[PDB]
RNA sequence: GUAUGUAU
RNA sequence: GAUCUUCGGAUCACUUUGGUCAAAUUGAAACGAUACAGAGAAGAUUAGCAUGGCCCCUGCACAAGGAUGACACUGCGACAUUGAGAGAAA
């Protein structure tokens, strides 16, 4: 780990503090099997629709 | 211009000098490419990057010769001024062969430390690479 | 090597499928070949698209689609006028190609960042800079014209609209700053009669009942009404303005 | 198959591969 | 001269070999503060490092030249591995901070036909890297007889004397 | 300012070692009186070419009119390291 | 009864000494007009 | 090749003209009149004004012309160096 | 109660050491200066109107050790505070983690009182600490030209 | 809900300039003599929309982040009731972002020569350039009647010498919206164009001042509350004692002080 | 009176 | 839905949408009409090659044409003085 050490710059606004590879945020490569990503993506969307729908629509079942 | 033997296709434009690049020399190790011009200058070149390392200006007129010493790791630059004589990576100056009063085109180096400089008068002075004395 | 793109456009979802296309449109500012990045935001939304090359949206510092500045959220033009931070100014067809290429020449060689502390100091300074800057004889002659729905508001437009609309149904409203007057026309006379008595001697007023060369005559009438308001609060130009003030009323009565 | 030397990059993020 | 030699160096992006002092005109035999002069021509294990460095570099350029030179008619390749990524955002405006968001990049596969998508705009080239110190030997004395001995009389033709410019017959 | 102070800079890229451009560019600053502006620009030349005597004399001469004498010496000292 | 935005800028050099010099230069152009 | 011309236009002015028979006599000269612009620049010492660089040529030519006609070409005081410059770079021409 | 002289690439800095207050803090600093430990080290942090820290042999940020072994305890007194511009004080990574690293304030710092061990104040070279603290930096507050410590003399 | 102003629509076929415009299959226009007739001479619109009568609910209203229909402002949105895009005026809430014109069409680099239907994203214009008919001095009653309906106005100028008007607007969205609706209407057809910077120095400074004020308001939400607390506190004090007290307490800087205590 | 450009 | 098999319970199938406008004046060629002027080399007629680019068209073209395609600058100066005479300011 080895911490930095020092007084820490006091001025530092919100915009400087994050470590960013590409301006907005850090971006790095990933290796997720696609089926997991597709499976993950749909579940998230339903939740977003549900809030807009305002309906929970129960739980997924057999 | 640096050309690719096989595919007959230029790779590099060594863009910098501002006039007739009247001489070249080429090596295995860095400073692989040595120019010399009417600018009365010399660069030492990155064959990978296409950019100049050093920028060696100690001449006053057109550099009508370069040449690498067989073993020594050194390169004499000529002209109608001081027939200069240099080191490497930095290039940092070494000495001046002094005594040629003409416009010299040729800096031919030998294995047994003999230069030959022929000028546009026919004046042919042979030199000695350790001292500077022309014999 | 994904794009700039702010958080604001990517949208509600965490996972986002998007497609690059290595040589689509040449950038608008930059005017040179770049990569188009396309994606969807929501369910039945029409999909996004990056409009700028990264080389530029480095310099300009904004969401390669939204173009809203990353720090604040205001537009890029709005930002450069007010804050005046980097002070860019080509705004041409051809000069803007080179100028913006010249900044890409600058930043690429020597990485001169967009300092956010000094940027924020410009804003808090601009905030404080805003705050420091900031009758019986009438009604009788009025009623004589009423017997024989528009009010002249003598002595800004949005406030003139606000204070008059709340006293009846409006037909239309006017203003002239050089004129320094506004003719408020109502739909009914009952409202215009009520609004006259309500807005008499009020701040935001003379509320009566309404009735190259044009620029110089109206600009002359501005200097006349300016000295007319200044005198009442408290010489040759004042007398000459009185002669011009008398000459206008004679033309109005005769016509 | 071919070999190479070292490197051992550090990831800024933690947590599993698929989540985020 | 300690804080001023960083005037000639400014810019360049590679200026540590640039000259500065009078020392630079001084031969290597006299620098004063020099242990030993190495005239030998390095080694074999650098020779083979360099040759690898150069040859790999040229190849990446030559390949990309061949790509632009020929448009590769019908030769359409699908880099068809969906590149997955995670993107850690840096408190941009404020608010939500992180999450990390996994982007999934894909290459839209260019229609074979469509011709080039933009014109060749011609714009004047940018300005060069600022120059270096000149460091000449000291200018030699000339004399007024020498500068007269290089007097060049304007020549005048037997035939090609265009424009006007009349010349008397005793100057021919 | 800009249009003027760019054009000389722009033209100095085309030929560094033209002395008559160097000077012309210097004089036009001090005719509008910004000395600090010029004192950097004067240094640039000095460095860029040491065997241009015309620059060296003209470097100090400005200094006397300007004032402080301790500036003149540090300037005059670093001309003696070239040992003319 | 070229002007728009300068042709090609080429900034002076570097901050060694210069903000006060620019302050007086801006108002002078208005007087010259 | 024709389509790319139609959605791009022609590249920057230059490319390369590749001699041919029409433009050989011209381009021969152009080089000679820039290898005398070389040799003078270097024949002239370290401070004797460059108002001769262009000037030397109008002799060269007149010299050449003089040869073709067979008239001799004595010239009042010019540097015996630059007499030869020009007797030499004529002799070349008079071969080719 | 002995002073120390620092020779940098900009100018010379003389500093009093309050050894009467802090014996160990002025035992560590004084020993390394004489040994030739601070020689050729860069002031790796520089902040306009705050500090210019130093004491990094590794040239990283996470470097430097003490003469004792690795890290030693702080010694705070209410007599010594950060009221001024040019105050020598030891940097740290918590309560009890003082390495060789020190720093020189450029303005008053009330909020650093009670955390860091103050052990001296700059007598001569106050012009050097103001000029050194206005150098061009990268976004990681590192100077673009490495401001070296040439020699550490112990007076 | 909604009104379909014209159910039928318009089908385009033409032979202008009688003897052969040819038609350039590449870019769908005709080509012949009398290019001056194409530059000028635009023919009056067949319909204008009335706001109160036509406006209503849509399929867009249900969707949060939609645009307005271009054909609504033209006054011919054949769909009307079941139109995909909004059928109202742009309010302060509607918002939008930089590179997008209110109607969805993307903005461009830097204007047209003749000033077209969309403007640049490099400079902001809340204004409108017009060319109108001139009966008497009741023109200003006519102008203020119509243009006020399309949106909240800042200031109507009407030059009587040259029949022209520089109409600024409160919301930038109304300006883009206003130009389309006003354009190609009778009070010849009114001519609507984006406004060049008005001549003279004083006026520009006045406009610059307004834009700067607009920016300050936009920034103002952003700034920290303590910074917000200050300027406001100082103005109220116009306090010193309080400031002094604050200073004493102080003696990520705020965060660091907070962390200590 | 065009080859070729300048203005609306 | 189909196939096994307790009415439970399996198993097979899994997120479309090549978009510079969502409806041909005001966001992607200019040429054309008209008017003027009306074609290099120091008499007049006349072939040409080059030359330099922020000018370009025709052409697969690193041929060739397009008037030799068209367009094309030439004060300064890095300033000494000499010796005499007159003038105003210290
Ligand atoms: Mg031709
Ligand atoms: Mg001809
Ligand atoms: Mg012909
Ligand atoms: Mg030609
Ligand atoms: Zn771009």
């Amino acid at each position: 780990v080895q911490p930095a050490l020092g007084p820490a710059n006091p001025f530092v606004t919100k915009e400087q503090d994050s470590i960013k590879n590409s301006i907005t945020g850090y971006a790095e490569r990933e290796y997720v099997p696609n089926f997991v990503f597709n499976q993950e993506y749909y579940a998230n969307t339903h939740a977003i629709y549900g809030k807009r729908n305002f309906d929970d629509n129960e739980a997924t079942t057999s | 211009r640096v050309w690719d033997m096989r595919t007959r296709q230029n790779v590099h434009v060594l863009s910098g000098h501002k006039s007739t690049v009247a001489s070249l020399a080429v090596q295995e190790f860095d400073p692989q490419v040595v120019t010399g011009s009417m600018d009365s200058t010399i660069r030492l070149w990155d064959l990978a990057a296409g950019k100049t390392l050093t920028t060696l200006t100690h001449h006053k007129k057109t550099v009508r010769a370069l040449s690498l010493h067989p073993d020594e790791f050194t390169f004499a630059s000529g002209s109608s001024d001081n027939i200069k004589h240099w080191k490497f990576p930095e290039g940092a100056f070494m000495g001046n062969f002094e005594g040629h009063n003409a416009i010299v085109n040729t800096l031919s180096i030998n294995s047994d430390n003999v230069m030959f400089s022929g000028a546009d008068n026919g004046s042919m002075c042979f030199w000695d690479w350790k001292s500077g004395h022309k014999y | 090597e994904f794009p700039s793109i702010c958080e604001r456009c990517l949208g509600d979802n965490s996972y986002v499928r998007m497609t690059k296309e290595p040589l689509g449109q040449e950038c608008k500012i930059c005017s040179k070949p770049c990569t188009i990045f396309r994606w969807i935001k929501e369910r039945g939304q029409k999909p996004g698209k990056t409009q700028i090359c990264v080389g530029c949206a480095r310099y300009k510092n904004c969401c390669q689609s939204c173009m809203l500045d990353l720090q604040f959220g205001l537009p890029i033009a709005l930002r450069d006028a007010a804050l005046k931070l980097v002070e860019s100014g080509p705004t041409n067809d051809i000069n803007r190609e080179f100028f913006a290429q010249n900044q890409q020449r600058l930043l690429s060689n020597g990485e001169t960042a967009y300092d956010s502390q000094e940027a924020s100091a410009a804003a808090r300074n601009l905030v404080k800079k805003v705050e420091k800057r900031e009758x019986x004889x009438x009604x009788x002659x009025x009623x004589x014209x009423x017997x024989x729905a528009s009010l002249n508001a003598e002595r800004a437009d949005y406030k003139i609209r606000k204070h008059f609309e709340q006293y009846g149904p409006l037909k239309s409203v006017v203003c002239s700053h050089r004129a320094k007057c506004a003719f408020v026309n109502f739909k009914t006379r009952s409202s215009a009669e009520i609004a006259a008595a309500a807005s008499p001697d009020g701040n935001v007023l003379k509320v009566q009942w309404g009735k190259x060369x044009x620029x110089x005559x109206x600009x002359x009438x501005x200097x006349x009404x300016x000295x007319x308001x200044x005198x009442x609060x408290x010489x040759x130009x004042x007398x000459x303005x009185x002669x011009x003030x008398x000459x206008x009323x004679x033309x109005x009565x005769x016509x | 198959g071919v070999a190479r030397p070292a490197g051992r990059g550090i990831p800024l993020g933690q947590a599993p591969v698929g989540l985020a | 001269a300690v804080d001023y030699n960083a005037i000639a160096r400014q810019g360049h992006e590679h200026g540590e070999l640039v000259q500065a002092s009078f020392r630079d005109l001084i031969p290597l035999r006299a620098r004063l503060g020099v242990g030993e002069i190495s005239l030998e021509k390095p080694s074999d294990e650098q020779k083979q490092e360099v040759a690898n460095k150069t040859k790999l570099a040229l190849q990446k350029i030559l390949s990309k030249q061949i790509a632009q030179s020929q448009p590769k008619s019908a030769v359409v390749q699908q880099r068809d591995d969906p590149v997955y990524i995670r993107y850690t955002p840096s408190n941009q405006m404020g608010q939500a901070l992180s999450k990390q968001r996994i982007i999934k990049m894909v290459t839209a596969e260019q229609d074979p036909m469509e011709p080039p998508k933009f014109r060749h705009k011609k714009v004047p080239r940018g300005p060069p890297s600022p120059p270096p110190p000149v460091l000449h030997s000291p200018p030699r004395k000339v004399s007024a007889q020498e500068q007269q001995d290089w007097q060049i009389p304007p020549s005048i033709s037997n035939w090609k004397n265009p424009k006007g410019y009349t010349i008397p017959l005793d100057k021919r | 300012f800009a249009r003027a102070r760019s054009v000389f800079e722009r033209a100095l890229d085309v030929d560094s070692t033209y002395i008559p451009l160097w000077l012309k560019y210097i004089e036009c600053e001090m005719k509008n009186r910004n000395i600090n502006h010029a004192r950097n620009l004067f240094d640039r030349a000095v460095t860029q070419l040491p065997r241009v005597d015309k620059l060296w004399y003209k470097y100090v001469y400005m200094e006397e009119m300007l004032g402080n004498i301790t500036g003149c010496r540090q300037v005059f000292e670093r001309w003696l390291k070239w040992e003319p | 009864k070229y002007n728009a935005s300068i042709p090609f800028e080429k900034k002076p050099a570097i901050g060694f000494y210069x903000x006060x010099x620019x302050x007086x230069x801006x108002x002078x152009x208005x007087x010259x007009x | 090749n024709l389509l790319a011309r139609q959605f791009e236009g022609r590249h920057s002015t230059g490319v390369a003209k590749q001699i041919t028979k029409q433009r050989v006599d011209s381009h021969q000269d152009l080089e000679l009149r820039a290898a005398v612009m070389n040799d003078i620049l270097d024949m002239i010492p370290e401070g004797i004004r460059q108002g001769k660089s262009k000037t030397i040529l109008q002799h060269l030519s007149e010299a050449w012309r003089c040869w073709k006609a067979n008239i001799p070409w004595k010239v009042p005081g010019l540097p015996a160096p630059i007499e030869n410059m020009i007797l030499r770079y004529v002799k070349s021409k008079a071969d080719w | 109660m002995a002073n120390v002289e620092l020779q940098t690439s900009l100018g010379k800095i003389l500093i009093e050491l309050y050894t009467e207050h802090a014996p160990k803090t002025c035992q560590n600093f004084y020993t390394l200066a004489k040994e030739g430990y601070y020689d050729g080290v860069i002031f790796h942090r520089v902040i306009p109107d705050f500090v210019i820290q130093g004491g990094d042999p590794t040239g990283t940020g996470r470097g430097g050790t003490s003469i004792y072994g690795d890290k030693f305890d702080d010694e705070i007194h209410s007599d010594l505070h950060h009221t001024g511009a040019g105050i020598l004080s030891m940097a740290n990574a918590g309560p009890n983690t003082n390495s060789s690293q020190f720093f020189i304030t450029l303005a008053p710092t009330p909020w650093l009182d009670g955390k860091h061990t103050i052990f001296g104040r700059v007598v001569s070279g106050l012009s050097v600490c103001k000029r050194m603290g206005l150098i061009r930096t990268d976004s990681s507050d590192r100077p673009i030209e490495p401001l070296k410590i040439i020699k550490a003399v112990a007076l | 809900p909604a009104r379909k102003q014209i159910e039928t629509r318009p089908e385009y076929e033409m032979e202008p300039e009688q003897p052969g415009q040819v038609y350039n299959l590449w870019y769908n226009k005709w080509s012949g003599g009398m290019r001056q007739d194409p530059l000028k001479s635009q023919v009056k619109s067949e319909t204008r929309c009335v706001i109160s009568r036509d406006s209503g609910y849509t399929k867009a209203d249900k969707n949060p982040g939609s645009f307005f229909c271009l054909y609504f402002a033209r006054g011919m949105c054949s769909e009307g009731s079941k139109c995909e895009y909004l059928h109202r005026l742009p309010k302060d809430t509607d918002f939008f972002n930089a590179n997008v014109d209110c109607f969805g069409r993307e903005k461009h680099a830097d204007y047209r020569d003749d000033m077209g239907g969309v403007g640049s994203f490099l400079r902001q214009n809340y204004t409108l350039y017009v060319g109108g008919i001139t009966p008497t001095d009741d023109i200003e009653e006519i102008v203020s009647r119509h243009f006020a309906e399309w949106g909240d106005i800042e200031r109507i100028r009407v030059l009587n010498s040259r029949g022209i008007a520089f109409i600024t607007y409160l919301n930038e969205a109304n300006a883009q919206f206003a130009k389309e609706a006003m354009a190609h209407q009778s009070l010849e057809c009114l001519n609507v164009r984006w406004a060049t910077t008005d001549p003279n120095p004083a006026s520009q400074a006045r406009n610059q001042r307004r834009l700067e004020e607009r920016a300050a308001n936009a920034v103002k939400k952003l700034l920290p509350k303590q910074f917000l607390l200050d300027l406001e506190e100082t103005k109220n004090g116009k306090x010193x004692x309080x400031x002094x007290x604050x200073x004493x307490x102080x003696x990520x800087x705020x965060x660091x002080x907070x962390x200590x205590x």
